[PDB]
């Protein structure tokens, strides 16, 4: 569900990605770390919401969801429920219900100067031969020798 | 290899608080999958798990006693502190601190979890009484001549608190037919045990017998001589 | 809660035969949550098997296990006298994590004829206001044996205590002590005190009696 | 007063279009997980379509591309559009609520509708035929004889059978109708009566079919060999 | 593609009995399953949520248990209105993994009753239009298990038998069965004798019912 053009509870009411998303996703299983012998109930997800979230929009509202015509005054009932639910992670749960750690990287390039990008690959230095050289973007052809 | 030793006051009056401390070496409370467990066992009855602490500060407690249970950790000095409040006289037991580790192999399959080495265990008795010296009574043999060349005699130790009492015979010189029954708790919160040694009938008078009682909490060292008595 | 029952309550064999134990769960949970531990006499329990299918480090291959659903079993093929102890089965399915009540492995031997010895309270005890008469059952197999205290041919009840010791490492027998405690008023208002014993190896119950006035 | 009522069922020719309506009261269709589940006659249940409060919809494999689900806020209703139906679509449809109940039953169906019947067939709707099943020529046979009527070649369900204009109700067995290979329906209505009553009392067999408006009344009389 | 198998397919019990119903999955689904009760002529009703939590408004006599690939429902006292169909349904797989189970039906248990056998040959009125129906009827048998075979002029017949069965009656809780053969007049005139053989657990020996068209 963490991909452009998807649908589902997570893709709609938990985390929505833009359709022109730049960057990408790295995810890996973390059962050996996020699992408890008695059941780990520390991770929540939103189950009830009126409408889908906009891309890159977070919602930490913890008001009681209204599922009927009667507006409750903050006390849960037959049609008033907490919109957050706890996961049932268990280390013996089958693959598909096991915890996974997910990171999404998004690259933004603005009119401002570019600042974040990869290391520059340098080669060795040789002297006393006519070569093509490139030092810090300055290119040329010639022989390099020791100076005073 | 790992070691885990218990410590703390073993004598606690009723309905105050009790605090035990476990010191562990050979492992630290920062490794993944490493936890520390506290368990108790009443004497003569089965074990009873009390609490569990994880490497990531996650805590688990018994649902019934969660009202009066607390566990804390000290990573730098490697100590685990367990605190109970409003102690009951029926909580007399022995307490153990144990390591906890689960098995995973590069694929997160969880080949079960277990309780790898535990602690020595410390005895906790909760009763309202004062330490007093034991009393020894010589249970002399009955006035029998031979009875097939076998008789027995000994000593009865009573009125001591708290446990334990060490009983020796001839300063440990004789070990054949020496039986020391486990101490029983009477209704008045008091203790009593027996030490019986079997001797040949012809050896009743040719050898004098001494029974030595040692009680560390009362600092008592008493030697009682036992000889046969006539009618 | 999840309740684990061990079968049988007490299992006694001779050194050399195969020992089978069973642990049944009240509910149904994963087979990987069930383990077995061993506890000796006056020593801390140690890990024996984990996951109901895996042996722990250094555990001899004689110990094996198999089970599923709500029932598990443990098997020992060639047992040595160093493994007569108590065994616990444990679960991790649901909090709280519970232990089995335990099953004691006892060394089996022949039936032994016990000896009954009477020890009246001494003068050192006959002056403090409380008297204790103790009669001893010695070298009796098995552990089961019934003792009854009587005063002036009247069966007392509820005013006596019993103690049983750990099984002898040299004869596989038992020692039992029966104590009866009374006061000065309760001691001098009667004449004869006795204890009567029934044992499996005893053809007829044997009563040992003593008179305080005579001796 | 949470209430769910279905409407819009009926019989359609194969390959046509149809529309179902689910009216919900005391709950909001636009703010709740709504479901359509069809159950084949005599078979188990089978999820068909679901709609989220936010507007997302799902359909199953056998129905995707032909079934549509939509909502209406002014009328607080749910609309189900059927395009290119088939004979396998003949079932009873339930409008259901997902993830409800007092104890937070997530994904559990606690509110359903009364259901609506959807039939897909081209059996050329017509009237039933009624035939006698007279008791055998026996004197007493332990004071037990059986007679009845056989109804054949009608479409569609239901059909109402009566005996002696309501004077007889005891010992009457109305077997469930069986759909034959030619697409029509047949069944039998039998009754066990003592032999001695076969000669004096009169028996009247009435079969009524509403869609064909066929009312057939006849007499079952034993014959001689 | 998860499928559930529900056992038993049918269970026979009386008032005040304990009923255990199991259902099994081809894969572990944690506790994402609910037990429902559906009576004939009405929509299903949710009884147990999450396979262990009793729903509000449900009698306390019912209970649920199990885990992973096996789920169990336990009923202590079966009230006279507890006779219905029972279902277990999962919601484990998130996107479209909603699948349903088989189901278990519970009916009233009683003694064994011998069915009564009757026959109806096709009438002249039906033979006017070139169709013939031969009917064999069994009344008042319990349980519903039985077998019926057809003999056309002392020959085995199969593939042309249409059978209908009756639900348990409110006074006897037994079943009524009616089998029929439909044939053309050309094939009916060719043969002479017809028969239906019935074998039932309440019958020591199978009962025949035969008729000769030429005789009557």
């Amino acid at each position: 569900q963490i991909a452009p053009g998807q649908t589902g509870k997570i893709a709609d009411y938990n985390y929505k990605l833009p359709d022109d998303f730049t960057g990408c996703v790295i995810a890996w299983n973390s059962n050996n770390l996020d699992s408890k012998v008695g059941g780990n109930y520390n991770y929540l997800y939103r189950l009830f919401r009126k409408s889908n979230l906009k891309p890159f929009e977070r919602d930490i509202s913890t008001e009681i969801y209204q599922a009927g015509s009667t507006p409750c005054n903050g006390v849960e009932g037959f049609n008033c429920y907490f919109p957050l639910q706890s996961y049932g992670f268990q280390p013996t749960n089958g693959v598909g219900y096991q915890p996974y750690r997910v990171v999404v990287l998004s690259f933004e390039l603005l009119h401002a100067p570019a600042t974040v990008c990869g290391p520059k690959k340098s080669t060795n230095l040789v002297k006393n031969k006519c070569v093509n050289f490139n030092f810090n973007g300055l290119t040329g052809t010639g022989v390099l020798t020791e100076s005073n | 290899q790992i070691t885990l030793k218990e410590s703390g006051p073993t004598l606690v009056k009723p309905t105050q608080t009790l605090t035990l401390t476990c010191t562990f070496s050979g492992f630290s409370l920062s490794t993944s999958g490493v936890g520390v467990a506290w368990i108790r066992q009443p004497p003569g009855k089965a074990l009873e798990w009390l609490a569990l602490i994880y490497w990531d500060n996650d805590k688990r407690s018994s649902p019934s006693l969660n009202n009066r249970l607390t566990i804390t950790k000290d990573t730098s000095k490697n100590q685990v502190v367990l605190t109970m409040t409003n102690m009951d006289p029926e909580d007399t037991a022995t307490y153990y601190c144990a390591h906890f580790f689960s098995h995973y192999d590069s694929s997160n399959y969880y080949y079960g979890s277990w309780f790898d080495p535990w602690g020595q265990g410390t005895l906790v008795t909760v009763s309202s009484a004062s330490t007093k010296g034991p009393s020894v009574f010589p249970l002399a043999p009955s006035s029998k001549s031979t009875s097939g060349g076998t008789a027995a005699l000994g000593c009865l130790v009573k009125d001591y608190f708290p446990e334990p009492v060490t009983v020796s015979w001839n300063s440990g010189a004789l070990t054949s037919g020496v039986h020391t029954f486990p101490a029983v708790l009477q209704s008045s919160g008091l203790y009593s045990l027996s030490s019986v040694v079997t001797v040949p009938s012809s050896s009743l008078g040719t050898q004098t017998y001494i029974c030595n009682v040692n009680h560390k909490p009362s600092n008592t060292k008493v030697d009682k001589r036992v000889e046969p008595k006539s009618c | 809660e999840i309740v684990l029952t061990q079968s049988p309550g007490t299992l006694s064999l001779s050194p050399g035969e195969r020992a089978t134990l069973s642990c049944r769960a009240s509910q149904s949970f994963d087979s990987r949550y069930l383990g077995w531990y061993q506890q000796k006499s006056g020593q801390a329990p140690r890990l024996l098997i984990y996951g109901a299918s895996s042996r722990a480090t250094g555990i001899p291959d004689r110990f094996s296990g198999s089970g599923s659903g709500t029932d598990f079993t443990l098997t020992i093929s060639r047992l040595e006298p160093e493994d007569f102890a108590v065994y616990y089965c444990q679960q991790f399915g649901d909090s709280p994590f519970t232990f089995g009540q335990g099953t004691k492995l006892e060394i089996k031997r022949t039936v032994a004829a016990p000896s009954v010895f009477i020890f009246p309270p001494s003068d050192e005890q006959l002056k403090s206001g409380t008297a204790s008469v103790v009669c001893l059952l010695n070298n009796f197999y098995p552990r089961e044996a019934k003792v009854q205290w009587k005063v002036d041919n009247a069966l007392q009840s509820g005013n006596s205590q019993e103690s049983v010791t750990e099984q002898d490492s040299k004869d596989s027998t038992y020692s039992l002590s029966s104590t009866l405690t009374l006061s000065k008023a309760d001691y001098e208002k009667h004449k004869v005190y006795a204890c009567e014993v029934t044992h499996q190896g005893l053809s007829s119950p044997v009563t040992k009696s003593f008179n305080r006035g005579e001796c | 007063e949470v209430q769910l009522v279905e409407s819009g069922g009926g019989l359609v020719q194969p390959g046509g279009s149809l529309r179902l309506s689910c009216a919900a009261s005391e709950i909001t269709v636009s703010s709740n997980y709504m479901n359509w589940v069809r159950q084949a006659p005599g078979k188990g249940l089978e999820w068909v379509s679901v709609v989220y409060p936010g507007g997302s919809t799902f359909y199953t494999d056998s129905v995707k591309g032909r079934f549509t689900i939509s909502r209406d806020n002014s009328k607080n209703t749910l609309y189900l559009q059927m395009n290119s139906l088939r004979a396998e679509d003949t079932a009873v449809y339930y409008c259901a609520r997902e993830s409800g109940g007092f104890p937070l039953a997530e994904g559990a169906f606690d509110i359903w509708g009364q259901g609506t019947m959807v039939t897909v067939s081209s059996a050329s709707t017509k009237g039933p035929s009624v035939f006698p099943l007279a008791p055998s020529s026996k004197s007493t046979s332990g004071g037990t004889a059986a007679l009845g009527c056989l109804v054949k070649d009608y479409f569609p369900e239901p059909v109402t059978v009566s005996w002696n204009s309501g004077a007889l109700t005891s010992g009457v067995h109305t077997f469930p109708a069986v759909l034959q290979s030619s697409g029509l329906y047949s069944l039998s209505s039998v009754v066990t009566v003592p032999s001695s009553s076969l000669g004096t009392q009169t028996y009247i067999c009435n079969v009524n079919h509403k869609p064909s408006n066929t009312k057939v009344d006849k007499r079952v009389e034993p014959k001689s060999c």
